[PDB]
């Protein structure tokens, strides 16, 4: 019976808790806080705009995601960043996606 | 034919969502059909006495001017004058009582690891401090199922040693051992003013308590963007 | 901000409980440490409880002192008792941390 | 590209549009430390494991 | 005591009495937790 406490869906942390269970007898059970966190290791301080440069620090505070930038894309909501396209003389801006397959059109 | 005017708690007005007035009388004298003045600024009169006891084998006849206002009434700080009228006093005397702000700091404490050691049963607090105002109530709920008064008791409001101002409160639903250690969830929840929201759930349990083992699993994986 | 100690006991059948608090053996003054009044126990008539909280600066806290609180009665047969509570004072809370790299 | 742009690498992107795309504009991006990093320099920090 | 009995963990509080004493008396707790330090071990998995 494992119980999930938070979970921040953009920052892929999944806090869980289970009470492992003994031999009955006097309390000795384990209180354990399983967390499960995914580093992208390729992503930017905004995983949206290209321009930024690599992100090195790698910031979890706990409380802060109990109760702003995240590492991780989402497969549910867009990331939507302006970019420029050229054909000729002129320009217009236009939009794309930066991750496929997460929210395309159905 | 005591004089006194005693305020109606504010946990009154939490626990039954209604305001019952009450001036402390004691020992009056029995009279059949007595009459109880209870005049706000306005100087309208009040409801008359009810489940009152005529008879009493130790005279203590209170004079209970109960009635139903609206708590703005006895907010706005109103002048509350108990005129007790009665045959032996020609004049009737006047008492007057009224009222003059932090939010309330409520933590849950788990119990201690060496009464359940005992094994003979568990005890579990539930801090109110931080908070200006004298009265202070505290429910304790398991899963929305109400429990008999006499098991949860409160303590009475003492100033608070670092400030003056703030008050402290410490509440406790003492409790078996197994109901603790089976893992049964376990809420306390305070109803008091100065708050954004009307009351705050707050709950422990052993799950949520103090963990002893923590395998965090990072894993160094060049995909991302999937979880 | 700071940090606030409660003093947890139960079971005075004499009903007459005062509790002290002492930094490395020097008693403290009574203003910081306030002791509540006893009460009955829904258990048993007989049994009261009392409490005695204690506020205390949490760099304090920080530096592990021995937070004792003594609690006296008649029915102890050395008339005290105290516990020490400790930055480690619970579980030795041993660490499964894991760091994966596949 | 000139290897002193390659050196301390700018963001070089790829935006090409076609049909099936979903939004239409799709782009990648690669620099020094993305495409097939000599290192993989990190730094990770837990603060307050207590949690509350 | 027993090694077995060491292994139970029980209180085995010592207690003190002397003059100089603030109470008179003082009591302190050992067990096989008393000392203790976080065991932290760490696993490298690929
Ligand atoms: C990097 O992150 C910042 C975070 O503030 C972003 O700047 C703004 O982000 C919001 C979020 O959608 C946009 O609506 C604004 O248009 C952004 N500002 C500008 C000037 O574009 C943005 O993602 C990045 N910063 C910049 C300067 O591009
Ligand atoms: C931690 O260990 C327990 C076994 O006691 C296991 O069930 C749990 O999944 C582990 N946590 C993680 C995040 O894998
Ligand atoms: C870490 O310590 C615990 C405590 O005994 C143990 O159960 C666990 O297996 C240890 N981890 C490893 C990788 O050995
Ligand atoms: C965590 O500790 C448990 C002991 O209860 C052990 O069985 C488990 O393998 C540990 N987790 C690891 C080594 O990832
Ligand atoms: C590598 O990371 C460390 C710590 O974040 C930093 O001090 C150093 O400058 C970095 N080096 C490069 C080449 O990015």
């Amino acid at each position: 019976e494992r119980i999930v406490l938070v979970d921040n869906k953009c920052k892929c942390a999944r806090i869980t808790s289970r009470i492992i269970r003994s031999s009955e007898d006097p309390n000795e059970d384990i209180v354990e806080r399983n967390i499960r966190i995914i580093v992208p290791l390729n992503n930017r301080e905004n995983i949206s705009d290209p321009t930024s440069p690599l992100r090195t620090r790698f910031v979890y505070h706990l409380s802060d995601l109990c109760k702003e930038t995240c590492y991780t894309y989402d497969r549910n909501k867009c990331y939507t960043a302006v970019v420029p396209l050229v054909y000729g003389g002129e320009t217009k801006m236009v939009e794309t996606a930066l991750t496929p397959d997460a929210c395309y059109p159905d | 034919i005591r004089v006194f005017a005693i305020p109606p708690s504010f946990a009154s007005i939490f626990l039954t969502k209604s305001t019952k007035l009450t001036c402390l009388v004691t020992d009056l004298t029995t009279y059949d059909s007595v009459t109880i003045s209870w005049t706000r600024q306005n100087g309208e009169a009040v409801k008359t006495h009810t489940n009152i006891s005529e008879s009493h084998p130790n005279a203590t006849f209170s004079a209970v001017g109960e009635a139903s206002i609206c708590e703005d009434d006895w907010n706005s700080g109103e002048r509350f004058t108990c005129t007790v009228t009665h045959t032996d006093l020609p004049s009737p005397l006047k008492q007057t009582i009224s009222r003059p702000l932090h939010r309330p700091d409520v933590y849950l404490l788990p119990p201690a690891r060496e009464q359940l050691n005992l094994r003979e049963s568990a005890t579990i607090t539930c801090l109110v401090t931080g908070f200006s105002p004298a009265d202070v109530f505290v429910q304790w709920m398991q899963r929305g199922q109400p429990l008999s008064p006499e098991k949860y008791v409160t303590s009475a409001p003492m100033p608070e040693p670092q400030a003056p101002g703030r008050y402290f409160a410490h509440s406790i639903l003492t409790v078996s051992e197994e109901e603790w250690n089976t893992g049964e969830t376990y809420t306390c929840v305070v109803a008091h003013e100065a708050l954004p929201n009307r009351v705050t759930e707050r709950t422990v349990d052993k799950s949520t308590g103090k963990p002893t083992l923590y395998n965090v699993s990072l894993v160094m994986s060049d995909t991302a963007g999937t979880c």
